[PDB]
């Protein structure tokens, strides 16, 4: 009954761990997608 | 809530360090009749009620109440010889058949031990596959993060 | 007796499971401290 | 092979049809007269709903059945249940120490979830 209870609580906490890491990956992707535009605008002034 | 067990390969010093954090939070938050009365009192005192051992004590050339005692010894010996005569007629056979009953009862307990052992392994086996998949999702998330931290400094 | 022993067992296993959450979370918090301080210095 | 109320080895075992669990007759008849329901599953059960050899080799030294055997039976009944009341009081104290340290650990994670993500967010703001 321990590992039956340990399976049920951990399987719901795994999705909350990943989706927290998923939304954190989307915010870091926005900083990468924006910083390249400022370097892309360097050759426009040239 | 999500703590990986099979994945995390967690020292005993981390158990002591985390327990101090828990302990610091712990400091902050800070039907029977009269037979039950006799049984609870006898067990709390640890003393047992005395039985009558007078039948072993009896002696010859004594008074009329002890004449009742020696005749009580005669009725007990006739009953004891009758009880011993039944056991002799039965033979070991009667002790043999009750032993066969005990082996059948004992085997049923061992099967319940395998059934619980098979099921607890299955719950662990399902958990082990989930931990390995949760490992790769966390490892890919960490690799993407270390790329972004390096790239943002490189662009600036 | 056995019904609260299930409550005792499920708590103590989950307490040490939730205890491992803190050991992971404290080490990641510590890494973000030294990362930012060495960066904000330079 | 055993009774599911006392922990006996029954002499006249009876089984209930609402939940199949083998009970000794005197113990199951006592329960249905007290509260007319199955003790295990708490389902409706009556005396007519119930559906109806063991050898114990008496010892060679069988006075002792009056004196020595009968005192040991009511000693072992008395000491065990008192030790069992001592067992039930200690776990309810250990239940309280379990839930308080559990709620203590919940406040750690609730405190540290605000610490970690804002420390990571300040690393993302540091680049700008």
């Amino acid at each position: 009954s321990t590992l039956c209870h340990h399976s049920l609580p951990a399987l719901i906490e795994g999705q909350r761990k990943y989706y927290a890491d998923y939304y954190a990956y989307r915010q870091e992707i926005r900083s990468l997608e924006g910083r390249r535009k400022r370097l892309q605008a360097m050759l426009n002034s040239s | 809530m999500d703590g990986l067990s099979f994945v995390d390969k967690i020292p005993d010093g981390y158990k002591n360090e985390i327990d101090q954090l828990v302990k610091k939070e712990f400091a902050n938050i800070k039907a029977d009749n009269s037979v039950s009365t006799l049984t609870n009192a006898l067990y709390t005192e640890y003393l047992k009620q005395r039985n009558n051992k007078k039948r072993r004590t009896p002696d010859f050339n004594d008074d009329d109440d002890t004449l009742f005692l020696e005749e009580y010894r005669r009725k007990y010996p006739r009953i004891d010889t009758s009880r011993y005569i039944p056991n002799e007629s039965s033979e070991v056979s009667l002790l043999g058949i009750v032993d066969s009953y005990l082996k059948h009862q004992e085997i049923v307990l061992d099967t319940l031990l395998p059934q619980t052992v098979s099921n607890q392994w299955r719950i662990n086996n399902d958990y082990i596959r989930q931990t390995c998949t949760i490992v790769e999702e966390m490892n890919i998330q960490q690799r993407k993060q270390i790329n972004d931290l390096e790239i943002y400094r490189k662009r600036l | 007796l056995d019904s609260l022993t299930k409550k005792l067992s499920t708590v103590m296993y989950e307490r040490d499971a939730a205890k491992l959450v803190a050991a992971q979370l404290l080490m990641e918090k510590n890494e973000d401290s030294k990362d930012l301080p060495k960066s904000s210095q330079q | 092979m055993l009774c599911a109320i006392s922990g006996k080895v029954p002499r006249r075992p009876v089984l209930s049809p609402k939940s199949r669990t083998i009970f000794e007759k005197s113990l199951l008849e006592q329960y249905v007269k007290d509260t007319g329901n199955d003790p295990i599953t708490n389902e409706p059960l009556s005396i007519e709903e119930i559906v109806e050899s063991a050898q114990q080799a008496s010892l060679t030294e069988s006075i002792p059945n009056l004196l020595t055997s009968l005192q040991n039976e009511w000693d072992a009944i008395m000491l065990e249940n008192f030790k069992l009341r001592s067992t039930l009081d200690s776990l309810t104290k250990k239940l309280s120490t379990v839930m308080y340290e559990r709620d203590a650990a919940k406040l750690v994670a609730a405190q540290l979830l605000m610490e970690k993500n804002e420390d990571s967010k300040d690393l993302p703001k540091s680049s700008q």
